Formats: structure tokens, sequence, C-alpha cells
């Protein structure tokens, strides 16, 4: 399922960046465990 | 009869997601009852 | 199934939403205290 669920995970994706910069500790509760990792995942590489 | 129980058909589940609707802003409670479904 | 995402920083649209989105000592320390407790006592006495 796309149309909407791909805004919302973007969403998800820019405010776990506003965390890592703020250095506060991005957790989303309910938020699925392969998806959390695929964005610690990608903000790790724009963090480095 | 095809064609008149498509449209009765249409118009009974159409009526029925209005009765539905009628149970700061329309989009803002929107979001809360979604926030209130996702807990 | 994602949750909807609430940002602490962000609010497009302006929804005002439900304000609670919006919101063990280890025992070196202990021991450090004690020590200077008890030196200080040695001081005094």
């Amino acid at each position: 399922i796309r149309q909407k669920k791909a805004r919302t995970i973007l969403q998800h994706l820019s405010e776990a960046w506003r965390c890592w910069k703020a250095n506060i500790p991005w957790d989303v509760p309910g938020m699925p465990a392969p998806i959390k990792k695929i964005i610690e995942r990608y903000i790790k590489s724009k963090a480095d | 009869k095809l064609a008149v129980s498509l449209q009765s058909e249409s118009k009974k589940r159409y009526e029925a997601r209005k009765r539905q609707m009628q149970n700061i802003n329309d989009k803002n409670k929107q979001f809360n009852e979604k926030l209130s479904r996702e807990s | 199934k994602i949750p909807a995402a609430v940002s602490n920083w962000k609010n497009p649209n302006g929804y005002t939403v439900a304000l609670e989105r919006r919101v063990t000592i280890n025992d070196g320390f202990m021991k450090l205290s004690e020590a200077l407790e008890n030196a200080d006592k040695k001081a005094r006495q």
C-alpha cells in the first residue's frame, strides 16, 4: 500500500533527523522494528 | 435491472458512509480520531 | 501499521494535538562521598 503511506513514512525519517541533530532519542511507539532499522540506517549515513 | 442494482447499491453505500460521517477544524478532529484509533 | 507522524518541531496544517504527544546511581559516587566524609572527619578530629 503506497499512496498515503509514503508521505507518512518520510515524515518519520525527517523527525528522526531532527532528533539526531537535537541529540534527542528518536523512539516512536509501535513503529515496526524493520522500518525502524531502515530509518536509523539512512539517518546514520546522512550523519556520517 | 443490473444497471439499477448498481445505482441503488452505490446510493446505499454512499448514504451509509454519510450517516457514519454525520456521527478546531474538521480535518484536525479527523486527525485526533485517527490518533485515538492508533492508541 | 505505521503510526501517524507527530512532530515536536513542525505543524504544517496547524493542528491542535493532544498534549501528551507534543511533550540507578553508580556505586562509585556513594563510595567517593563516603571516603571524603571520612577524610573530613579525620581532619576535624
